[PDB]
RNA sequence: UCAAG
């Protein structure tokens, strides 16, 4: 009646990729490790703009899309951030939020192309993953864009610009031998990247002992977040979401008895 | 109008690429080429570059409304 | 208000008298005038009387105390100089 | 104003006389989509009834083919009754006979 | 007509249990007295569904032959149809 | 325009109790957890865990409405046993399994860094 | 005319159709909007 | 003068005819708009055939 | 004029007086829901807030509405007016002075529309009378009506930009009348043909024929998911039907426990062998059909549109002439939730994979189109030589078109046999017409083997150009291609000429839609008129408004047409 | 079968074939309000005027109109107040 | 679409 | 109270009643300009 | 060849363009049933996309343009000449043919919400008001203004504060229902000041304004037109199609940790039962998405002509094959909820989807306690008057089949028109009676004793009224 | 007049 002891390998590790197998785990845990990856892991990533002039051909409720999807590097300064909620300081202060601020005009004939470069932030921590550029709008000559933007810490169940990650590959059983999945035609599927058979046999043969275990992952980063420390962060909230449950647990079981 | 930031099946910043896409284009790389070489890999991202049709360029072509 | 209410058990239908068409008519001696404004808007013996009905929303027509809720409207009568066939 | 007046309210006549106007033509241009924009320029309109049910003015024809589109008729009380030009079709304009 | 030689059904027809409901349960809400205890109802229709399944409905169902008579059943005569 | 605010599926409204625990009359030594503001990545966990443990009959989650944000999780117990207290055991256990895979990923980012 | 504030303006509103006492809310008229409803050349004809 | 002709727009006897695309820009007209509709009383009209 | 006001439609008589527009309706689109009950129904909040329910004040429900009355219109369960004694209205939304928010017995609180008022809702046309059902309200943050899937069936709706209509009861007099004639679980049997009206549908359906297999063998925690959904679940697990090697449950074990009470019932699945009931294994059925529930529990068959949809002696119907119809609507809440949770486990597909079968099947369609023609070309010869002999009552046109027709109909539905042979069990096509929940026969075997003759009024496709189809073909041609028989099947593809048959049949079936639209409506509209004021009075005899005695006893055996089903005599056919 | 029955004998109730048309419904002696809201409308209504045709008010649609309480079900019946056992019984409020 | 004594 | 013009894109202050034209160009086609208070714009 | 024709004397360019242009943007026409072909005629011209590329300087009420048009990644080549590349008018989709939850079912659609807030789908609605300051009345003036409470007699209580000197708010300004656009006042002849002329929001726009032009109009009034501007995010009502006839609202949305994902980690963007495909028999959307597949990996936008004979799904098939995939397009999904593979493997492709015009915002409304009409003193008609729907003669015909008289009463009489009117008992004609007086008399009898209240509709006080303006006597007698 | 069922 206790939980298992998992074990982690990682076979790739690079700038933008991590790729690991969890061993001695059950699918829930796995596939909710993989649920906070995309929804729970927090980022800071702009909220808040005003937009003083906006010349562009895009609207202002355009450009302030394309600025809050722009990721911005949230390495180490997301932990220290607080919650705006939390935060005492009424709206937005330097230990809740993070300022960028942005003009640019087009005088030169040639079309200026106004990109995530432009933007400047008053945090050096904090900058828009530029150390090409995401372009947010085309200026041609005697359009201008001035605007000034707050940046707040988020997680991705609010809004996918806080989303960590590109792509989570998660994969169990590569090949099918608790038949989780009963192909029609064994033959005709592909084989896994994972997979361990020979080329002749197209699946396992059936294994009713077993159960799900040795999780593959694929964790890729939209530069925000290293994509090791996405991994850690999501195991440390979710611990932090079942400690939170265990504390209200508790009071709600002493208050009733 | 624009080239998507953040692919939308995915999340990868593909906003960065549109130039570059475009440049590869004019290096007589084949598009295929020229996405494996930006890096998308999966089909979803590749939709992004291969089927934008980047309109700000014509709206551009109009003068401003304002000098 | 104090008269009681009841509920139609019979629809009783025929064709209206002159002589209870002239009594019921509240405009008395016909509709004289084709213009329907006198005096700026109201035209005593004329399309719209103030006592046929009420006017402008906030008016009250001569017969009742309507404020353009209470009143039904009233009718009036034209004494055709010669008669004609109803078709 | 007597060509303006035809093309505004888009009934085919006089002001005074309704009598042997047409209506249907001189209709507001689609502006929801450049298909639409294209779509009513190309369009044609048989002057049959929409009221009146008979089925033949509405079915395709054979000779329909390659002059008006299949596929594209409004669905409803104008089955058939409207008509889409083929992408190829091109209607003559019109020659002295001498 | 005489409560005998009573001809209609003595069940109680599936519109006379929905005006029945809904006048005990529209009298209810105008404060009436509640003839059934209730087990912290407040909603009147509820407990005027209660007062039907005891039978204590303070009302009697006048039902009209077509031929003009009336006969008087009351609410505790009838049958539920339930 | 009646689109609900992002925020309000995570975040508790004032007046509103993460968990509350209410008995389940129909059969012994069961209980019925109702978590709000939640969804299926706790549950799925605490399900799980909790039907590992082999004095736990019956456990299982369900989400009520997804437009809603709530978690109702039922377990069941052995006599001699609690569901409230394996309720507790399972959180204990998940979070022991979470900070031991913390300890290993990072001793594997370390060895895969220089080495 | 409220009846209970001598000499009140009273508001009109538009959701119903109607001039409500702005200091008591009472409804004075209950649906009194209904819908409300060339002099130029010529005249009456 | 006799009066007035309403003029279908892109026809040759519109302005906008044997305009090179820079030039329809220039006039605030989009390149790619078809034409062969009148604008009658600031509306766009099409007489359906 | 007086008389053109009142003569036609939208005149003073018909449209302002038989029916007129009206307060407290609202609409907007409909959107699917399967958690919510059969009778609820999900309104969004603004229209929940702009339609309000008068409350009158007792001294029950004093505090809660004056707790209501102190919210107002801005928070949502709030109250918009008050109705005083004298008839004064106090609009709260307008400062009211806190002299008037104080509330005392008779007074009328407007409170907005909350969980469970009573509704009508309603989707035009209404052709029936289960087209107005009285539905729960159950609030949901988003701005679309939802019902549940089943409830679709009887409004003909479908979630394609369908639009609803709600009117809410303003009294608790017409309140309670819709709470028990017209809510949803009253009107699951229709007195006109004694059947359900509401029956499985959709994902459902397929579903529970797959979840009905004896294949299906779920384990433990799947055992457990799937019952946390059954609603009236006894809380005691089910003894698995596998207690070793490993604890396996049955998908037939977990649907007993949906299925109502203790309801017997025998129906037979859509691919019965019909040798299977006079030979043996006629109650071991090989193919697991013949459902039989036996004590409320599902011994044996396959579940599919038979038994679970709306046809007469359906599970559901049973369910609903002996359980009732509150323990009905549970029944088909359960069954949706269950299958629906266990639906995320399997799943269903279909893709092209389904479309394409076997080359040998392929091989054998083409040459079954191949003799067609021949044998169509050797008519054809026979008729230019006058060795064909008309048929009695026919012209010698009519007779060979009528030759032409059968042999072009039997290739036709022999290359579809060939079809429906090759598919495999795995196919989803088959699973949804075998199940019933959609498509049919004739519809896959247009999409593998021949799409059919394309007819227009009746015959195959005229001579629209001088003595030929189209001008692509020579003049005076009878053959199958020129006439408009379609070889190919959707998935090969039609060519050209085939395509505009195919437009011109398709066509046809579009003009029949819209015209028989307007006919129907008339003809109801003028049985209704007719027959509107018949009624069963006291006596039990059927009279009109005049008294006049139409029957002497409803449907001469004074019984309505609901409660009633199919039995036979036994008596009649045996020979003495 | 009730359903066909039912109009099988509304249309050979008379012992001529009444068409549900306008001419075979509104030639049977019902109502004119009822005949009105059908078809002819206000010629019936004239012909009842000149004729003096009185409407019973017996009719659904008659009722209708004029915003009375319908003869249909629910409104067959009057119901009546129970003194007697509105004095038994536990009047708590 | 399928035959004659079918549908279109 | 500045309108900004179509054919010049110059800014000119037009008091109330007074023509609608743009000195320096004579256009007739003018625009108001944009208000000086600003608005918040989540990126969401 | 066989000989069948040996004097051809003209030969067809290309069969494919016996079609039109909106049936021409369909991939595969041929591979799909003919009502489907006809319906997504119909659909394509509701679609939203960049309508004009000069949308900026037109005014035009009612435009939609979609954020991010895609060019069709299966197109035809009849597509060029129809300029669908340059303006496109919906978005390459990941489309998964799958039942996931149930919210999918019947026609509707299982969208994803981390998609729609990465801008899947996303539009902007503008809506131009215009307005003319007339001076042709004869003592009336139409000036524009910002009027003020005090000052004139004639107001509305809706925020005014908007309004700048010249009564038109100011670009950039965010406006709610029922708020003041332009601010018109008429001068009032005072026969013995005020009447307001303003113009309002229609409900629940919520928008902010784009551009507010003021020049001088045909007839030289001062003419204003101002365009207001709302994005609109999709939502779970939104009618979205694809190009084979499907068309569906959206059922729910769903994040992208519970869209069904798979090993690659592509979950898809939208759903759809399966339940569509096999009864409208729209092979082409399936064909589709295995091209699309095809040429999102190859990076060559997918050939759809109609008649190619070149292209066959085997073909296609197997050039998927060479990309790692599986031939038909199938691939192996997991459940996002749970993480457990799905047995059935569902079929997963980028399918070109449309966003049609047709949203529930604009199509919702709700009617309680509104304004009544003039003539009928019943309620108005129309969303815009905030008019009740109506309860037709078949929903009549429905109540009294169900019995219920009560609420049908309700429905017919008390909710749309009640009235009271005071009939004399000796003649059935109505009598003239005065409440506040308390004295109730009648003409033609010279009775006052003998007076009744009858209540009865509007309408059909009216009707009676008019009966007897034709010389008919509706005598309602009580007895 | 044009769409939505
Ligand atoms: C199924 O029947 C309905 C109803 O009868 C109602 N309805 C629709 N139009 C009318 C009309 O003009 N007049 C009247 N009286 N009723 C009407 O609509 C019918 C179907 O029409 P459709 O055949 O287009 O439904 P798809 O099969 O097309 O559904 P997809 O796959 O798009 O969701
Ligand atoms: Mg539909
Ligand atoms: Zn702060
Ligand atoms: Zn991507
Ligand atoms: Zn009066
Ligand atoms: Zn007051
Ligand atoms: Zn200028
Ligand atoms: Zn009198």
């Amino acid at each position: 009646p206790y939980a298992n002891q998992p074990t982690v390998r990682i076979t790739e590790l690079t700038d933008e990729n991590v790729k690991f197998i969890i061993e001695n785990t059950d699918l829930a845990v796995a596939n909710s490790i993989r649920r906070v990856f995309i929804a729970e892991v927090p980022i800071i990533a702009i909220d808040w703009v005003q937009i003083d002039a906006n010349s562009s051909v895009l609207h202002d409720e355009f450009i302030a899309h394309r600025l809050g999807l722009i990721p911005l590097t949230s390495d180490d300064i997301v932990d220290k951030l607080q919650y705006s909620r939390d935060c005492t300081c009424e709206e937005f202060c330097p230990e809740c939020s993070v300022e960028f601020t942005l003009d640019v005009r087009c005088n030169e004939d040639q079309t200026r192309h106004v990109t995530s470069r432009d933007l400047i932030s008053n945090s050096p921590r904090v900058i828009p993953v530029t150390s090409d550029d995401i372009l947010i709008v085309k200026l041609r000559k005697g359009q201008e864009l001035r605007l000034r933007a707050y940046a707040k810490k988020g997680f991705g169940k609010e809004h996918a610009k806080w989303n960590p990650t590109a792509g989570v590959a998660f994969e169990y059983d590569p090949d099918n031998a608790l038949r989780h999945t009963v192909y029609p035609k064994p033959e005709e599927w592909p084989k896994s990247e994972y997979s361990e058979l020979d080329e002749d046999e197209s699946q396992a043969p059936y294994d009713p002992n077993g159960k799900p275990e040795r999780f593959y992952y694929n964790v890729e980063s939209c530069g925000s977040l290293r994509p090791e420390t996405i991994v850690l962060s999501a195991l440390s909230g979710l611990k932090k979401k079942l400690s939170d449950l265990q504390t209200q647990l508790s009071h709600e079981i002493q208050s009733d008895v | 109008m624009i080239i998507p930031v953040r692919c939308f099946t995915c999340g990868k910043i593909v906003g960065n690429k549109w130039e570059a896409y475009l440049g590869l284009l004019q290096a007589e790389y084949t598009e295929g080429d020229a996405l494996d070489a930006l890096g998308l890999k999966r089909y979803c991202c590749r939709r992004m570059l291969l089927a934008h049709v980047d309109l700000i360029e014509k709206l551009l072509n109009y003068a401003p409304l304002e000098k | 208000s104090a008269c009681p209410l009841r509920t139609i058990k019979r629809v009783q239908f025929g064709v209206l008298s002159p002589d209870e068409l002239k009594r019921m008519s509240v405009t008395e001696g016909g509709i004289k005038y084709p213009e329907t404004t006198e005096g700026g808007r109201p035209k005593l013996g004329g399309l719209m009387d103030p006592r046929q009905g009420v006017i402008e929303r906030t008016g009250r027509c001569q017969t009742c105390a309507g404020n353009m809720t209470e009143c039904p409207g009233h009718f009036g009568h034209i004494e055709l100089a010669k008669p004609v066939f109803h078709v | 104003d007597g060509l303006k007046y035809s093309l505004a309210t888009g009934n085919w006549g006089d002001q005074k006389k309704a009598h042997q106007a047409r209506a249907g033509v001189s209709q507001v241009l689609n502006r929801l989509t450049f298909a639409s924009t294209l779509s009513h320029l190309r369009r044609l309109n048989s002057p049959i009834g929409r009221d009146g049910k008979l089925a033949k003015p509405r079915q395709l024809h054979n000779t329909l083919w390659g002059m008006v589109c299949p596929a594209e008729t409004p669905e409803g009380h104008a089955v058939g009754l409207v008509k889409n030009l083929a992408l190829m079709a091109y209607i003559s304009v019109g020659s002295q006979p001498s | 007509q005489a409560n005998q030689k009573r001809i209609t059904t003595p069940y109680m027809t599936k519109y006379e249990r929905a005006r029945v409901l809904g006048t005990r349960a529209l009298q209810i809400a105008m404060c009436a007295p509640v003839m059934v205890e209730l087990e912290g109802e407040t909603d009147p229709l509820l407990i005027a569904m209660k007062e039907l399944k005891a039978r204590k409905i303070p009302i009697i169902i006048r039902r009209y032959l077509p031929d003009g008579s009336y006969e008087d059943w009351g609410v505790d005569e009838l049958i539920i149809s339930d | 325009m009646n689109a609900p605010p992002a925020f309000e599926s995570f975040l508790l409204f004032e007046g509103e109790k993460k968990i509350t625990i209410n008995k389940d009359t129909k059969v012994p030594n069961a209980c019925l957890f109702t978590i709000n503001k939640e969804d299926h990545t706790l549950g799925n966990i605490i399900k799980s865990q909790l039907l590992k443990d082999p004095q736990v009959l019956f456990a299982g989650y369900k989400v009520p409405h997804p437009l809603e944000h709530k978690i109702i999780i039922r377990v069941q117990t052995t006599p001699d046993y609690s569901p409230q207290e394996a309720f507790t055991n399972a959180i204990t256990d998940l979070i022991s399994e979470l900070s031991l895979l913390e300890e290993r990923f990072r001793v594997a980012i370390k060895d895969k860094q220089e080495g | 005319t409220c009846p209970n504030h001598p000499d009140a303006i009273l508001v009109e509103d538009y959701r119903a159709g109607d001039m409500i006492c702005p200091e008591c809310g009472l409804v004075v008229g209950d649906r009194v909007i209904d819908v409300g409803s060339n002099p130029l050349l010529s005249d009456g004809d | 003068f006799i009066g007035k002709i309403p003029i279908m727009l892109r026809s040759t006897y519109c302005l906008l005819n044997g305009l090179t695309d820079r030039d329809l820009c220039e006039l605030n007209e989009c390149p790619l708009d078809p034409g062969g509709y009148f604008i009658i009383n600031g509306s766009e009209k099409v007489l359906i055939a | 004029s007086l008389k053109q006001r009142l003569k036609g439609k939208e005149g003073r008589v018909r449209g302002n007086l038989m029916g007129k527009r009206v307060d407290f309706s609202a609409r907007t689109v409909i959107t699917p829901d399967p958690n919510l009950s059969i009778d609820q129904v999900g309104v969004p909040r603004s229209i929940a807030a702009n339609m309000t329910f008068a409350e009158i004040v007792t001294p029950f429900n004093i505090d809660r509405l004056q707790e209501l009355v102190r919210r107002g219109n801005s928070q949502y369960p709030g109250a918009k007016y008050i109705i005083r004694d004298n008839g004064d209205r106090i609009d709260l939304r307008f400062h009211p002075k806190p002299s008037d928010l104080h509330l005392q017995t008779g007074y009328k609180v407007e409170r907005h529309m909350c969980d469970g008022d009573i509704v009508i809702f309603n989707r035009q046309p209404t052709l029936h009378k289960m087209s107005m059902m009285g539905h729960r309200v159950r609030i949901l943050p988003w701005s679309t009506f939802r019902l549940n899937l089943s409830v679709t069936t009887p409004y003909n709706a479908d979630f394609d930009g369908d639009e609803m209509n709600l009117h809410l009861p303003q009294s608790l007099e017409t309140r309670a009348e819709i709470q028990e004639l017209a809510m949803v679980p009253r009107m699951i049997v229709t007195p006109q043909s004694n059947r359900p009206v509401m029956g499985i549908v959709q994902d459902t359906l397929t579903a529970v024929r797959k979840f009905t297999k004896r294949d299906v063998f779920l384990e433990r925690g799947e055992v457990m998911n799937l019952l946390m959904f059954l609603s009236t679940w006894d809380g005691k697990v089910p003894q698995p039907a596998i207690l070793k090697p490993r604890p396996l449950w049955t998908g037939k074990q977990i649907f007993s426990l949906i299925i109502p009470g203790h309801i017997n019932c025998i129906r037979t699945h859509s691919t019965h062998p019909d040798d299977e009931d006079s030979g043996p294994y006629k109650h071991i059925s090989p193919g697991d059909t013949k459902v039989v529930v036996e004590n409320g529990e599902l011994i044996m068959g396959i579940l599919c549109k038979k038994s679970l949809g709306t046809s007469a002696g359906s599970l559901v119907h049973i369910s609903y002439l002996e359980m009732g119809h509150d323990i009905t609507r549970l029944f088909y809440s359960n069954i949706q939730t269950v299958i629906n949770n266990w639906l995320l486990i399997e799943g269903h597909t279909i893709g092209i994979g389904d479309s394409i079968a076997d080359s040998k099947t392929y091989q054998d369609i083409q040459n079954t189109i191949k003799k067609a023609k021949q044998d169509v070309i050797e008519v054809i010869e026979k008729a230019h030589n006058n060795e064909l002999e008309p048929t009695p009552g026919n012209t010698l046109r009519q007779t060979f078109e009528n030759q032409v027709n059968r042999i072009l109909n039997d290739a036709r539905d022999k290359t579809g046999s060939s079809a429906q042979k090759s598919l495999s069990e795995y196919n989803n096509f088959k699973s949804m017409v075998v199940s019933g929940a959609k498509g049919s026969k004739i519809n896959i075997s247009q999409v593998i083997a021949v799409v059919g003759q394309q007819n227009v009024e009746g015959k195959r496709i005229p001579f629209g150009f001088k003595h030929r189809t189209l001008p692509h073909f020579i003049k005076d041609d009878y053959g199958p291609e020129s006439r408009g028989f379609v070889e190919n099947s959707y998935l090969a593809g039609l060519t050209p000429t085939e395509f505009f048959f195919h437009a011109m049949g398709g066509r046809e079936g579009l003009i029949d839609t819209a015209v028989k639209t307007a006919e129907t409506g008339y003809i109801q509209r003028r049985l209704i008129k007719s027959m509107e004021s018949v009624m069963v009075k006291y006596d039990a005899t059927v009279r009109n408004s005049i008294n006049q005695v139409v029957q002497l006893r409803y449907g001469e055996d004074g019984l309505a047409g609901e409660s009633v089903e199919f039995q036979n005599l036994a008596t009649l056919k045996p020979s003495n | 079968y009730r359903h066909l029955a039912l109009l099988c004998d509304t249309m050979t109730c008379r012992g001529h074939l009444m068409a549900i048309t306008r001419h075979g419904v509104n030639r049977q002696d019902t109502g004119p309000l009822m005949k009105c809201s059908f078809e002819e409308t206000v010629d019936v209504l004239m012909e009842a005027a000149a004729h003096g045709e009185s409407d019973p008010m017996k009719g659904v649609s008659e009722n209708i109109m004029l915003g009375q309480l319908a003869p249909a079900g629910t409104g067959c019946f009057d119901l009546l107040l129970d003194a007697e056992k509105c004095k038994y019984g536990m009047e708590i409020p | 679409i399928w035959g004659i004594g079918c549908n279109p | 109270m500045i309108y900004i013009c179509g054919e010049c894109h110059t800014e000119n202050e037009i008091k109330s009643r007074d023509p609608i034209r743009c000195r320096e160009c004579g256009y007739r086609i003018m625009y108001k300009k944009r208000t000086k208070r600003l608005v918040v714009f989540d990126a969401r | 060849e066989v000989a069948y024709c040996s004097t051809y004397t003209h030969c067809e360019i290309h069969p494919s363009m016996i079609l039109g242009v909106c049936a021409s943007i369909i991939p595969f026409p041929d591979h799909n049933q003919s009502p489907r072909n006809t319906y997504q005629s119909a659909m394509g011209k509701q679609a939203m996309g960049v309508y004009i590329t000069n949308f900026h300087v037109r005014m035009d009420t009612l435009a939609h343009v979609l954020y991010y048009p895609q060019k069709p990644l299966v197109t035809t080549r009849s597509m060029e000449y129809l300029r669908f590349r340059e303006l496109p008018a919906g978005i390459n989709s990941i489309v998964a043919i799958a039942s996931y939850t149930g919210y999918n079912q019947e026609d509707s659609v299982i969208m994803n919400r981390s998609a729609v807030d990465r801008g899947f789908f996303r539009s902007v609605f503008y809506r131009s008001y215009k307005e003319q300051e007339s001076k042709k009345g004869f003592d009336q003036e139409e000036v524009f203004e910002k009027p003020t409470r005090e000052t004139c007699q004639g107001m509305r209580h809706a925020i005014y504060d908007k309004l700048d000197d010249d009564g038109l708010i100011a670009p950039g300004v965010r406006v709610s229902g029922d708020d003041v656009i332009i601010g018109k006042t008429v001068t009032l002849p005072e026969n013995e000041t005020k009447r307001d002329c303003s113009t309002f929001l229609r409900t629940s726009e919520t928008g902010i304004v784009d551009q507010v032009m003021v020049t001088l109009n045909q007839e030289g009034y001062k003419f204003c037109k101002i365009r207001v501007r709302s994005v609109r995010i999709p939502q779970i009502g939104d009618k979205f199609a694809s190009r084979h006839g499907q068309k569906g609202t959206c059922g729910i949305q769903y994040r992208q940790e519970d869209m069904p994902f798979t090993c690659e980690g592509i979950t898809p963007d939208i759903i759809i039962n399966p339940h569509a495909i096999p009864s409208r028999m729209t092979i082409g959307h399936l064909i589709e998405c295995l091209q699309g597949k095809v040429s999102a990996n190859k990076g060559e936008i997918g050939d759809a002509t109609p008649f190619n004979d070149a292209v066959n799904v085997q073909k296609i098939s197997n050039l998927l094959s060479d990309y790692g995939y599986h031939l038909r397009g199938n691939e192996v999904l997991y459940n996002g909820f749970t993480g457990r593979k799905i047995t059935s493997q569902i079929f997963i492709g980028p399918t070109y989807y449309q966003r049609l015009k047709h949203m529930v915002d604009d199509k919702i409304h709700s009617r309680a306690r509104g304004p009544i009409q003039i003539l009928n003193r019943q309620p108005m008609e129309g969303r815009s008057r905030d008019g009740g729907l109506r309860f037709g003669e078949m929903e009549r015909d429905c109540q009294i089949a169900h019995g219920a008289a009560q609420f049908l009463r309700e429905r017919l009489f008390e909710a749309s028109d009640p009235y009271q009117v005071h009939v004399c008992n000796l003649c059935g004609i109505m009598a003239i009676a005065n409440t506040r007086t308390h004295t109730y008399e009648c003409r033609g009898c010279r009775n006052k004793t003998q007076i009744s209240l009858v209540r009865m509709p509007y309408a059909c006080k009216l009707l009676f009224q008019e009966l007897m303006s034709m010389s008919i006597a509706p005598r309602m007698m009580s007895v």
